[PDB]
C-alpha cells in the first residue's frame, strides 16, 4: 500500500524502463531472425547434398541386385 | 491392409496418385510448397495392425526479417501463414506466403 | 486528491501494457532461439545419416570395380 | 607437387593420429568441441600447386539465451556462441546472489553456460 502520488512515480519510471527494454527485445528478436534465416538455409543446403548422394546411392545399388 | 493415407497438411505423396493398400507399404512423400523437410525420411507405413505411422517431416519455411521510417507489428511469426501489420501509403498488412520456390511477403513494406 | 488517483490509475493502465508489450516479445524470442536450436540439433543427426550413406557408395563403387576387373582378368586369362 | 605437412586448424581435428603427401591425398576432420559441422566435405585435399586445399567446414556452436534476471539485467557483450561471456548486473536497490558472468562453454557434446543465472534480492 502507497500514496497514488508515490505510485505513479514508480509506474511513470517502470514505464520508461520497460520501453527501453521493448527496444532492446526488437533488437534481438531481429537479430534471432537473420540467424534463423541462416540455419534454415544451411538446413536447404544439406537436402541437396543428401539428395545427390541418395541419387547415386540409388543408381549404385542397382547395379548390383 | 490399409485404406486410404490421411490427408497431411504439410505433405502430399511423391509418386502415387490418390484404394488399399498392403501391409508393409511405404509410400513416399513430398513436402508441400511453403515447408522444408525436417526429418531424415518422409515416409508413411502401413503397419500390422492396418493403420499408417508418420510423424511430421516437414515444417514451415520462414520468411525474412521484415524497419518502417516513420513507422511492424509480428503478431505470431515470420512462418509460412502468419502475417505482419504494418506511422500510411500501401498497405496495412502482409503474409508469408509461397513465392517462387520459397516462401516471401504477399505486400512489400508501406510508406508512412 | 481526485487529480493524483486518476493519474496513478492511468499509470498502472500504462505499465501493465508495457509489461504486455515485453511479455509477448520475451516468449517471441524464446520460441525463436527454440527454433534455431531444433534445426541445429536435426543437422547434427543429419550429417551423421550423410556419413553413412557416404560410406554405403565409397563401398558400392568398390564392390563394383573389384567385379569389372575380376571379370577382364578371367577373360584374358580364357584368351591364353 | 608434394604437399608438406597439413595447416593446424583451429576448427577442426585430424581424424588420423608421414611428412611428404602426393597429389590427390585427403585427410579427413572433424569438428572441435564447441564447434558444429557447416559444409558436406570436412577434408583437407593435396593440390597440385603443393598447398591444401579446404573452408571452413566447422563453426561455432551457440548457447541457449540465459533466460531473464529477475530484479537484474544480463548484458550480452558479444553473442551466444562458443567461447563468448555474459555480465549479470542487478537493479537499484537489489543485492546480487551468485556469479555475475557466465560463459558458454563444451558440456556434454553441446555448449551450455558455465554458471547459472544469479539471484537479484533485496
Ligand atoms: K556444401
Amino acid at each position: 500500500e502507497v500514496t497514488n502520488e508515490l505510485a505513479a512515480s514508480v509506474w511513470k519510471k517502470k514505464v520508461e524502463e520497460a520501453k527501453e527494454k521493448a527496444s532492446k527485445l526488437e533488437k534481438q528478436l531481429e537479430e534471432a531472425q537473420k540467424d534463423y534465416s541462416e540455419i534454415e538455409g544451411k538446413l536447404e543446403q544439406f537436402w541437396h547434398d543428401y539428395d545427390k548422394l541418395e541419387k547415386e546411392n540409388k543408381e549404385y545399388a542397382s547395379q548390383l541386385g | 491392409n490399409c485404406g486410404p493415407p490421411p490427408t497431411l497438411s504439410f505433405a502430399a505423396p511423391m509418386d502415387i496418385t490418390l484404394t488399399r493398400f498392403k501391409t508393409g507399404t511405404t509410400l513416399k512423400y513430398t513436402c508441400l510448397p511453403g515447408y522444408v523437410r525436417s526429418h531424415s525420411t518422409q515416409t508413411l507405413t502401413c503397419n500390422s495392425d492396418g493403420e499408417w505411422v508418420y510423424n511430421t517431416f516437414c515444417i514451415y519455411k520462414r520468411c525474412r526479417h521484415p524497419e518502417l521510417r516513420n513507422g511492424v507489428e509480428i503478431k505470431t511469426d515470420l512462418s509460412f501463414g502468419s502475417q505482419i501489420e504494418f506511422c500510411l501509403i500501401g498497405s496495412t498488412t502482409s503474409r508469408c506466403e509461397v513465392q517462387d520456390r520459397g516462401v516471401g511477403w504477399s505486400h512489400p513494406l508501406p510508406q508512412c
